[PDB]
């Protein structure tokens, strides 16, 4: 099956599942969206937020975590154990 | 004996699977059942009496046919009644 | 009878088989947002956004560290929502590796058919920025609406 | 990709060639045998590196020689 | 159109063929010039479509291969019953099983070795035997020693009648191809003149002999005031006594009333509670029904009679819309193909044998076969490691049909053309559910030791953490408990004990059997032993379908089965062959089998065998720690293999040293495995070449010119010492373990 | 088999009792039953079911050792053609997935060459080898003081 | 393409009176007072709002019915195209 004509038929170039619908939402829904994600657009701007505004988030609750919250900041609440030959 | 329930059950199914396969409603040697359980004829190559084709293989093969089903019968109604 | 090579090529490493060219099932996949292709690149990315941000409050709220507790609403939703952020930075890191600022589109423009299609805008560098800020919005709304539903609201479900 | 290399002890066998699985080797005239042949590899690019021709070659030592080199899509035999 | 055709001496019965070693292939027919020649002689002696191309002599040879393996089980068999004849204290077992071990091997006292013949009990000395044929012979109504002489030399008989027919089946009166390809005759006598007459015969046998020599070893009646076995067929009263329905003799089998045989013909399920074994008027009426079920399924193809099913009528029709010319040649292969035949025979019989080992700890067919722990621990052990190396066997010789006997003209669009034409489907999802189990088990095991490892036992998978019962098999559990009294009515108990009925089997003081709960680490384990069957699948499979082609490699039939590789090239295309995923899949037989038998030592040393005390107290071995340790990998090595390796390490200076020595020389081939495995052949060729000049100089030269092992043959010492070495490594570890605690 | 020597040279030392090593370094079953089966008891128990103790780190990196060194096995018996036809059916797999096709990979996703598979393998038996004794040296000397 | 299982909306009735006309008969095997309303009594009986069925009688005749049901409404689907195709 080789055409000389259709070079992307004949090598497998097939939208397979694809659809060629223009649109299915309304205006309301689609300038929403456009609106809110529209600071999150560009990669090199997007990917310098992300790392500093996630190395805050985890210095955050890392920080101000309690005791119940996690076991690291709750601390020792025994009697520590003595190891052998006194140690 | 001769008047109880097992003895005219296991004649009656060797004989009805014998008249099965000598009138032509069973398989036999002599013809052969289909995918479509449908009767055609062949030459097995024995060779009887017998002008239908039923032969000494039959006679076994029904009689077992009217064993293994007379079995069945006779134990399923001693179970049943 | 039943099975088909991929649109008669014997030769391509595919078949079409009831779970790839079902009446059901290619309907299925021709209507999921990642197979639009002339819808824009930022409003079907929101919907991918969405979908996976809210099924992952719930393997993080009744599996994770602080189930046990009554901070498990907020525990959870963090949670999830940080797995959000994350894959945020891997779509954002894959778009720069392949794609690259001012190229054509890494996509099949052909369809099943001999037709003749628009290339899909979502294998360029321009279009895979836009899914990544549509993930990022969709994702962490999707977080947060499954935990309003489940730990705001409260609403009544056998396991919560 | 790969560089196949021939010496001068071979002795026109054929066998290089015919154990060649993607077409690399071939008999060229020469005048330092029996046979009058010499294996060259013109399309060197093209070579797996398998060494099935070295595996064939009855010279001691080897009058073809696969040094592995920098490695390609054609040297690492993919499909994808 | 089935007869016999034979014909008559087609090689003369000479020595000449035996002084030429290499005389079945031509490249070993010149004689020796290297040492992988020595190799090769043993490698390519039993592949007999190497030597020759004609399957007519294939098929001689296999016949005759057939009864000298037919011969040689017979003397191991003659020998086995000659030990019990000679060398065991069958007698003094046979008088009270519960006190004294089960011992049928006397050393010699030589070099010290004579502590291993130990305290056995009934005043005797010698190796403790853990093979089962003890309790064999107690179910088949051996009584006395001479039976068992008797029986070993009519085994020596018919080992001989093995060798005289397997001479005689090639050099007298060999078979014809056509005769072995009548496969209807020989499935028609296999189903009814071999297995059928076989459960009958057994299942007479079981009728006189077993079942009045058993009743009677069951009311304590010593064994040489026990009636002989002839005694029962000749004195009818005798045998009437113990059982009123043979005073009818006879006569109800042909009147149909079989239900007057009720009193010897039961379907009573579960043990003796005398013994602990299974009821043998059940294994009676079991062995009478698949055999008047055998018999029946014998005459179901076509010979000559005009009656039957041509089978190749069968799978020509057997052709569907999701296939379409499917099945067709089938019978093509299975007539012309050895390899293909001894692949399907060889995973019924593997995948058989692990049946076997599951029906026999579940429900014990011999009298105090469980409460002898050692004798349960190692026949499920032995059977579990020959069905796992005979299912690898079986995807080793699916693959040798692939590389030699797959013919691509005549199997065009059928089921095997198709499976090879999505093999990419089938290997990678495959991998897909392997990795996904490897995950959902592992990993879960993984997290089970961090969390328990971080002071989290609430954050397990445990049975007061997390909980994952398996809810299908608590209930088929249930279902096969709660079944006599309205699934299955006219049964008097249940199937088996480990299902949930109760009846706490006490005999000699140690559990013979109880319901065996199945919790979180049963599920962790069961998806553990279905990860490691899945991956051992997926190694063999992807050997089975790449064994014609690849993507990497389209020429590897070409190559053939054991070739190394094609070279350093496509990146390197090191074990691309069929052979090495054998090797490998051989490795994951090792990782499957081993976990399987380590859940299943660990599972009834702590769940089901132990001791029962007064008031009904049952202390197990390793009192209830498989719930909680063999979720975590930390109790496996620890409450598993060091707690219960406490008897395989001290028993120096014992009766079971010898375990110790083999355990530490099992460690040995496992590591001198490693140098195999990890090594090649260059380098060993190379260090070979420097010995061959320290030879040189010295003028002691060997002709024969040392060369380091193939390959193909490197690849296969290192699997033979590993499964060598590991496998010994887990007998001497179980034989020691599970004798000492038991 | 150096620091073998060394630990039991001194762990019987430490603790007075050097008649266990002359008694028992002659044969290999006093390597296994009193060095590595003895001195391994609070080792493996740094935790249990029952609870964890300070080893309990030890007794993990005991457990790795055992995962990383044997993970090197896999590079080291297994060679480099299966996992070519694997990581094949792989791309295709991938290749062919709906909502995973649209993702792609720059490189070619191939198996690890030779001297790669020997080195990975080299290097897991090398930190599994290391983990394995230091974890057990440094929780059979350090929890038994002595 | 787009037919790989076709409809035919008779298989599914036929099917249908394939699992309830000989299989809503009593029998004395077992004493079961009808084969199908003891397996339709698991909604009948172990229906419950949201705390449902756990180690119950429902899940064995349920996981007959439907076996049963996938041997004799799938065997139509062979029967059925079986007198279409050139089969038998
Ligand atoms: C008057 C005729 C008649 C009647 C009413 C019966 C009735 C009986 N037969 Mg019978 N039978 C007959 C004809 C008949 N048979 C014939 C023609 C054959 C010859 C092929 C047989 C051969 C036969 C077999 C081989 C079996 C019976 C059995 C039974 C019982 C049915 C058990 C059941 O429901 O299993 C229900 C079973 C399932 C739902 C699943 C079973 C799955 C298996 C175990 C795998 C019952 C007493 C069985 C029995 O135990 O006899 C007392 C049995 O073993 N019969
Ligand atoms: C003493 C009688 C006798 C003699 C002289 C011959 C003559 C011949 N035989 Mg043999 N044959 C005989 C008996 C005889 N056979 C029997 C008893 C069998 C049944 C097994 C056969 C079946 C048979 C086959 C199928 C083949 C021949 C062929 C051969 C030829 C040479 C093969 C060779 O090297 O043999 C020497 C072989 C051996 C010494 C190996 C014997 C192995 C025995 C069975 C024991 C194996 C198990 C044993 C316990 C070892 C286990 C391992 C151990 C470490 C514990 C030669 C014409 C071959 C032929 O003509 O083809 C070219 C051929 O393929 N024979
Ligand atoms: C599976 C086969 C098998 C196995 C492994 C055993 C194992 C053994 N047998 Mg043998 N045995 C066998 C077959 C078997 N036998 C058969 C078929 C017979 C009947 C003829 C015998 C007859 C028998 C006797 C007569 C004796 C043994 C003894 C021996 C032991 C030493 C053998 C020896 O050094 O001989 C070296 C080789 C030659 C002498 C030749 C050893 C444990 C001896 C034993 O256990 O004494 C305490 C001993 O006296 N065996
Ligand atoms: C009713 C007759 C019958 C029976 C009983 C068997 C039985 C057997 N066949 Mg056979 N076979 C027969 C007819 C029969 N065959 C037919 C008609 C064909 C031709 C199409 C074949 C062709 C065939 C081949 C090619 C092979 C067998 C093999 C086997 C053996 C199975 C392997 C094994 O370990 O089993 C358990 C083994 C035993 C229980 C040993 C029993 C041996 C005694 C002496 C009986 C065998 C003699 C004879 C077949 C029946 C005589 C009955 C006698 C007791 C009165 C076994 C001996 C295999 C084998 O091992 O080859 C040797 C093999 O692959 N058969
Ligand atoms: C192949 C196996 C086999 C064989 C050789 C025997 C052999 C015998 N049976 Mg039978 N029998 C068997 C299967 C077997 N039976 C089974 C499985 C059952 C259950 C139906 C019995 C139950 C049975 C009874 C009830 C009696 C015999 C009897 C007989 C004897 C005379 C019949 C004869 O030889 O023909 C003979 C010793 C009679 C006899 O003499 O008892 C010892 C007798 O009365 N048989
Ligand atoms: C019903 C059983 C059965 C059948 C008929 C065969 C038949 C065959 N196998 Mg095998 N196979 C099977 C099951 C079986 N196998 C199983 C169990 C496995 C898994 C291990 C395989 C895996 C398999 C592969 C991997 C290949 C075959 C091949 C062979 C062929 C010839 C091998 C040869 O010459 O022997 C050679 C015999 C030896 C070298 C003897 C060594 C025995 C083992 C490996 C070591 C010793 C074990 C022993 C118990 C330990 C004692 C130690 C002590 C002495 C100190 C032949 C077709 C080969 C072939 O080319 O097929 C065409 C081959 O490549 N087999
Ligand atoms: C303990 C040693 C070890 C480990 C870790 C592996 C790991 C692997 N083997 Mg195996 N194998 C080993 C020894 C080992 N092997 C040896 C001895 C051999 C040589 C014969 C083989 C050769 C080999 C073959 C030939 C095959 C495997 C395959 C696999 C995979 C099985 C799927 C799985 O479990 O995925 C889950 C992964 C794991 C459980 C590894 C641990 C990962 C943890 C749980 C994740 C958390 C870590 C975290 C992310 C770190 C941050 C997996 C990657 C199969 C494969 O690739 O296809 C499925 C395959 O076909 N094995
Ligand atoms: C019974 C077991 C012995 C069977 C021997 C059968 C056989 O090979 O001998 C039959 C052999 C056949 O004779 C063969 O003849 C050949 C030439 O045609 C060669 O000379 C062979 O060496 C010779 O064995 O007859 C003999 O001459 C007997 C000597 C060899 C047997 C020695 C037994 C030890
Ligand atoms: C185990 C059951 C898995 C279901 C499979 C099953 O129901 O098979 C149904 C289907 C049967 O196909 P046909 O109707 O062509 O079968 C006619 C048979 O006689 C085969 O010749 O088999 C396949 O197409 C295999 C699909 C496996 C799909 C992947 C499953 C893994
Ligand atoms: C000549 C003649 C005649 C006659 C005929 C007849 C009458 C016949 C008969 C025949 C018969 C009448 C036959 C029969 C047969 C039988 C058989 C063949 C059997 C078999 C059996 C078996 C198979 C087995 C059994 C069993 C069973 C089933 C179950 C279980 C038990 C037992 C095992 C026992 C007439 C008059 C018509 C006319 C003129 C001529
Ligand atoms: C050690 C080793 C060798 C060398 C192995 C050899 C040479 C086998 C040695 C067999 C014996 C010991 C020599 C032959 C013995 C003779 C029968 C002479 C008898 C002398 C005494 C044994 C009595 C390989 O060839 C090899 C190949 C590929 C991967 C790994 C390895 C590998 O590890
Ligand atoms: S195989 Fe070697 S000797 Fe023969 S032609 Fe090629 S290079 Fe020359």
């Amino acid at each position: 099956y080789f055409d000389l004509g259709e070079i992307d038929n004949t090598t497998g170039n097939w939208d397979l599942y694809g659809n060629d619908d223009p649109n299915r939402y309304n205006g309301f829904q689609n300038k929403f969206f456009e609106t809110f994600a529209g600071a999150f657009t560009k990669r090199g701007l997007l990917l310098k937020f992300l790392v500093l505004g996630g190395a805050t988030t985890i210095g955050y609750l890392g920080s101000t975590s309690s005791g119940d919250l996690l076991a690291i900041k709750n601390g020792p609440k025994q009697a520590p154990i003595m190891g052998p030959r006194g140690r | 004996y001769i008047g109880s329930s097992t003895n005219l059950i296991m004649v009656a199914s060797t004989t009805l699977m014998l008249f099965a396969g000598r009138f032509g409603l069973a398989p036999s040697a002599n013809r052969k059942s289909t995918a479509g359980l449908k009767l055609v004829d062949r030459d097995s190559g024995l060779q009887t009496g017998d002008p239908a084709g039923f032969t000494a293989t039959d006679t076994l093969a029904c009689g077992a046919m009217g064993h293994v089903i007379g079995v069945g019968i006779v134990l399923g109604l001693k179970a049943t009644a | 009878q039943v099975i088909e090579p991929l649109n008669g090529d014997p030769f391509i490493g595919g078949l079409e088989t009831p779970v790839t060219s079902s009446p059901l099932i290619a309907w299925y996949l021709s209507n999921l947002p990642a197979y639009r292709t002339a819808v824009a690149p930022l409003l079907r990315g929101v919907e991918i956004g969405l979908a996976h941000g809210y099924l992952l409050v719930g393997p993080f709220v009744l599996a994770g560290p602080l189930r046990n507790s009554a901070v498990r609403g907020e525990a959870g939703s963090l949670a999830a929502a940080g797995l959000v952020a994350i894959l945020t930075m891997c779509l954002t890191i894959y778009g720069i590796a392949s794609f690259k600022e001012g190229e054509a589109s890494k996509a099949p423009s052909l369809t099943l058919t001999g037709r003749q299609k628009a290339a899909d805008k979502l294998q360029t560098a321009e279009g895979w920025a836009g899914f990544t800020g549509g993930f990022f919005f969709g994702g962490l709304s999707g977080v947060a609406w499954a935990y309003i539903l489940l730990y705001v609201l409260n609403l009544p479900y056998p396991v919560k | 990709a790969h560089s196949v290399k021939i010496y001068d002890t071979c002795i026109g066998c054929t066998q290089c060639v015919r154990a060649c699985p993607t077409d690399v080797l071939e008999m060229v005239p020469w005048d330092g045998c029996k046979a009058s042949q010499i294996a060259s590899a013109p399309r060197t690019e093209d070579c797996v590196g398998c060494k099935r021709c070295e595996s064939a070659c009855p010279t001691d030592f080897l009058s073809v020689r696969v040094y592995l080199g920098a490695e390609t899509t054609r040297s690492m035999g993919l499909a994808y | 159109e089935v007869k016999i055709m034979v014909e008559k001496d087609p090689v003369k019965t000479s020595f000449e063929k035996w002084a030429k070693p290499g005389h079945f292939s031509r490249t070993l027919a010149k004689g020796p010039n290297t040492t992988t020649w020595i190799w090769n002689l043993h490698a390519d002696a039993h592949d007999f479509d190497s030597h020759t191309n004609d399957l007519e002599e294939i098929s001689r040879k296999v016949f005759s291969a057939h009864f000298g393996q037919l011969a040689v089980i017979f003397i191991w068999l003659s020998g086995m019953y000659f030990h019990g004849a000679r060398f065991s204290n069958y007698e003094a077992w046979l008088s009270d099983p519960t006190h004294i071990k089960p011992s049928a091997q006397v050393v010699w006292p030589i070099v010290g070795q004579k502590i291993l013949n130990g305290d056995v009990g009934g005043g005797f000395q010698g190796i403790q035997i853990t093979s089962g044929f003890f309790q064999l012979w107690r179910a088949s109504g051996i009584t006395s020693e001479l039976q068992l002489y008797t029986t070993a030399i009519g085994g020596l008989i018919f080992a001989a009648l093995m060798l005289f027919a397997g001479w005689f089946h090639y050099h007298k009166a060999a078979p014809k191809l056509a005769w072995f390809q009548n496969v209807e005759s020989m499935l028609n006598h296999h189903l009814a003149g071999l297995l059928g007459l076989g459960s009958l015969a057994w299942a007479g046998h079981q009728v006189h002999v077993s079942l009045p020599i058993n009743r009677l070893l069951d009311a304590g009646v010593d064994p040489k005031e026990i009636p002989l076995p002839h005694e029962f067929i000749l004195n009818r009263d005798l045998l009437a006594q113990l059982y009123p329905s043979f005073s009818k003799g006879l006569t109800p089998f042909f009147t149909l009333n079989w239900s007057e045989y009720s009193d010897f013909l039961t379907f009573r399920g579960g043990l003796n509670p005398v013994t602990g074994g299974l009821w043998l008027t059940d294994t009676a009426h079991h062995h009478l029904a698949i055999a008047v079920l055998f018999l029946v399924a014998g005459h179901m193809y076509r010979t000559n009679f005009g009656i039957g099913h041509s089978m190749k009528e069968i799978l020509e029709a057997h052709k569907g819309p999701f296939t379409g010319e499917g099945h067709k040649g089938l019978y093509e292969i299975l007539t012309t193909s050895w390899h293909a035949q001894l692949a399907i025979n060889l995973a019924m019989l593997g995948s058989l044998t692990i049946i076997v080992a599951h029906h026999m700890y579940a429900m014990p067919p011999y009298p105090y076969l469980a409460t002898d722990y050692a004798t349960q621990l190692s026949l499920f052990t032995h059977h579990m490691w020959i069905g796992g190396f005979l299912v690898v066997g079986a995807a080793a010789h699916a693959a040798i049909f692939m590389v030699r006997d797959y013919d691509p003209t005549t199997q065009y669009n059928n089921l095997l053309d198709r499976v090879l034409r999505h093999r990419d489907a089938i290997i990678s999802h495959l991998n897909w559910v392997c990795i996904f189990l490897g995950f959902h088990s592992f990993g879960l095991y993984i997290h089970n030791d961090t969390m328990s490892a971080l002071g989290r036992p609430q954050d397990m998978f445990s049975d007061t953490a997390i909980q994952l019962q398996p809810v299908f098999a608590q209930w088929i559990q249930n279902t096969h408990a709660l079944a006599p009294s309205l699934t299955a009515p006219n049964a008097t108990a249940s199937t088996s004990l480990t299902w949930g009925g109760g009846d706490l089997v006490a005999v000699g003081g140690k559990v013979a059997l109880l319901p065996i709960p199945l919790g979180t680490a049963d599920f962790l384990v069961h998806h553990i032993h279905a990860f490691t069957i899945h991956v051992t699948v997926l190694i063999l499979l992807k050997g089975v379908l790449f064994a014609r082609s690849s993507r990497l490699i389209p020429d590897k039939a070409n190559l053939g089965f054991r070739f190394p590789c094609d070279g350093p090239g496509r990146g390197g295309t090191c074990q691309v062959s069929a052979w090495d995923h054998v090797f490998l899949g051989l490795f994951w037989m090792y990782n499957a089998i081993s976990v399987v038998i380590f859940h299943f030592s660990w599972k009834m040393q702590s769940d089901v065998w132990g001791s029962i005390s007064d008031q009904g107290v049952v202390t197990h071995i390793t009192g209830g720690n498989f719930a909680q340790s063999s979720i975590t990998i930390n109790g496996w090595l620890r409450d598993f293999l060091w707690a219960q390796a406490s008897q395989v390490i001290q028993s120096y200076g014992s009766s079971l040293s010898a375990y110790g020595l083999l355990f530490l020389g099992a460690h040995f081939v496992w590591a001198f495995s490693l140098m195999f495995l990890f090594s090649g052949r260059g380098y060993w060729q190379e260090l070979i070449e420097s010995i061959v000049w320290a030879h040189n100089k010295l003028k002691v030269a060997p002709a024969i010119q040392p060369r380091a092992l193939s390959i193909v043959q490197g690849r296969a010492v290192g699997v033979a010492h590993y499964l060598l070495g590991g496998i010994a490594t887990t007998w001497a570890f179980f034989l020691a373990r599970i004798i000492s605690v038991g | 088999w150096v620091t073998f020597y060394w630990h039991w040279k001194h762990i019987t030392l430490w603790q007075g009792n050097v008649a266990q090593f002359n008694e028992s370094s002659t044969y290999l079953m006093g390597w296994l039953r009193d060095y590595l089966w003895l001195n391994s008891s609070q080792l493996i128990n740094g935790y249990n079911p029952f609870g964890m103790n300070s080893l309990s780190v030890w007794a993990w990196m005991f457990l790795f050792g055992h995962l990383v060194w044997a993970t090197g096995f896999m590079f080291l018996i297994s060679w480099r053609g299966y996992w070519q036809e694997l990581i094949e059916t792989l791309a295709w797999a991938h290749e062919r997935t709906p909502l995973a096709n649209l993702v792609r990979w720059k490189d070619k996703p191939v198996a690890l060459s030779i001297v790669q598979a020997r080195l990975v393998g080299l290097a897991h038996f090398s930190v599994g080898y290391i983990f394995t004794y230091a974890a057990f040296l440094i929780a059979s000397t350090s929890g038994k003081f002595g | 393409n787009r037919d790989w299982l076709r409809r035919d909306l008779s298989v599914i009735g036929f099917g249908l009176i394939g699992w309830l006309a000989p299989s809503s008969l009593p029998v004395i095997n077992g004493n079961s007072l009808t084969g199908l309303f003891l397996g339709s009594i698991g909604p009948e009986l172990a229906h419950f709002p949201t705390g449902p069925a756990l180690t119950s009688p429902f899940w064995l005749w349920m996981v007959t019915w439907h076996v049963g049901l996938f041997i004799v409404l799938t065997f139509g689907q062979i029967g059925f195209k079986g007198r279409q195709d050139g089969y038998w």
